């Protein structure tokens, strides 16, 4: 299938630089224009620029908001797309996606990466503490994932094998540290008789934690 | 400058109803040559990447349910959902590609459903957190409607407002409910000074608060 995958996202100091990369497969790379698009948390998509296909000789265009500060380039031998970002400021904090643009007929972004989150801040990387939230028909368990920076963190329950009845609440920032929690609801048949574990990852500190919810 | 604007900024619609959302360009997006309007519609569900629904104004991307219809021409465009389903919850963006590309500001579509009262549970601080010197007490208010809800924390029967952070999830793609977390954070020393820890949930589905409590004498 068509696969687009951004990477390189993370914490960078205001005034600093960062380059993202976008790995693609499943289609003829040189045929396509490629675009970058960003979305600050909670806000609208914004188109940033593109680099044209072979026929048009891989020229680049930028939106006025990043022209002269961002550079796009591609590696056709590898089917890769890049974004060089410079003199970053807080307004640049956003999830950045690449998307498959024009092939010379269809006017459409048919395909999009999962996105990679960039945070522009002077605040330091801090790993989360992870705490078990333990207490009839249905029973509700949780994990409290507290004090981390920057975003994101992922939380799954039993390695992704518990999916429904999951609520992960949007982190809230206080004093330059985020906190979030996740809840899962399972029939008390299943618990504690059968284990429940939350798996928390914090890629900025490479943190991997499992917390078994044990009855008090 | 091609300026793209969308309206309404947000709206709520019950399942089965019609939804119309509009997209306005500041200059025509009709390539007089080809007679195609360079306007696409995208759908971004909560937590996901945007996804293509329509291009060239009215051409429906394969895989996209037929209840979605793009229409319009020149500077005015609409996306109409003939019969909304619970999974259609999302922000919808239009995007011109006539001169480079520019997204509109988006229309956030919420689902209206019947009122539903919240399921509340409370959790004491973990021994791991306490021994490190903090105490967070957590209430989940799960699967309710509408979104507006109030929680008050009572410690030994009295109200406390300092230290409480709330966070609502995006609406659920399946049942159209919200859920919210309320977290009260104390130091170990203050947590150890009291016994009754009470989370009270006030929602329009009842005149009577839903109250979940635990006493620190475990
Ligand atoms: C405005 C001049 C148009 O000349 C056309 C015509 O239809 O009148 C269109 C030309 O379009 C292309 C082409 O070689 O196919 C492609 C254009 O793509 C882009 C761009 O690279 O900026 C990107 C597309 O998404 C879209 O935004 C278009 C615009 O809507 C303008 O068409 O621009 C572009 O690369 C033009 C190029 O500027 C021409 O020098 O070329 C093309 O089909 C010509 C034809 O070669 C001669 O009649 O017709
Ligand atoms: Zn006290």
């Amino acid at each position: 299938e068509v696969k687009l995958v951004e990477s390189g996202g993370g914490l960078v100091q205001p005034g600093g630089s960062l380059r993202l990369a976008c790995a693609t497969s499943g289609f003829t790379f040189t045929d396509y224009y490629m675009s970058w698009v960003r979305q600050p948390p909670g806000k609208a998509l914004e188109w940033l620029g593109f680099i044209r296909n072979k026929a048009k000789g891989y020229t680049t265009e930028y939106s006025a908001s990043v022209k002269g500060r961002f550079t796009i380039s591609r590696d056709n031998s590898q089917s890769s797309l890049y974004l060089q970002m410079n003199t970053l400021r807080a307004e640049d904090s956003a999830t950045y996606y690449c998307a498959r643009d024009h092939d010379g007929y269809y006017e459409r972004f048919a395909y999009w990466g999962q996105g990679t989150l960039v945070t522009v801040s002077a605040a330091a990387t801090t790993p989360p503490s992870v705490y078990p939230l333990a207490p009839n028909s249905m029973v509700t368990l949780g994990c409290l994932v507290k004090g981390y920076f920057p975003e994101p963190v992922t939380v799954t329950w039993n390695s992704g094998s518990l999916s429904t009845g999951v609520h992960t609440f949007p982190a809230v920032l206080s004093s330059d540290l985020y906190t979030l929690t996740s809840s899962v609801t399972v029939p008390s048949k299943t618990w504690p008789s059968e284990t429940v574990t939350c798996n928390v990852a914090h890629p900025a500190s490479s943190t991997k934690v499992d917390k078994k919810i044990v009855p008090r | 400058d091609i300026v793209m604007t969308q309206s309404p900024s947000s709206l709520a619609v019950s399942a089965g109803e019609k939804v119309t959302m509009n997209c306005k360009s500041s200059q025509s997006l009709l390539n007089s040559r080809t007679r195609k309007n360079y306007l696409a519609w995208y759908q971004q569900k909560p937590g996901q990447s945007p996804k293509l629904l329509i291009y060239w104004a009215s051409t429906r991307e394969s895989g996209v349910p037929d209840r979605f219809t793009g229409s319009g021409s020149g500077t005015d465009f609409a996306l109409t959902i003939s019969s909304v389903q619970a999974e259609d919850l999302a922000v919808y963006y239009c995007k011109q590609s006539y001169n480079l590309r520019t997204f509109g500001g988006g229309t956030k579509l919420e689902i209206k459903r019947a009122d539903a009262a919240p399921t509340v549970s409370i959790f004491p601080p973990s021994s791991e957190q306490l021994t490190s010197g903090g105490a967070s007490v957590v209430c989940f208010l799960n699967n309710f409607y509408p979104k507006d809800i109030n929680v008050k924390w009572k410690i030994d029967g009295s109200e406390r407002a300092n230290g409480v952070l709330n966070s609502w999830t995006d609406q659920d793609s399946k049942d159209s409910t919200y859920s919210m977390t309320s977290t009260l954070t104390l130091t170990k020393d203050e947590y150890e000074r009291h016994n009754s820890y009470t989370c009270e949930a006030s929602h329009k589905t009842s005149t009577s608060p839903i109250v979940k409590s635990f006493n620190r004498n475990e």
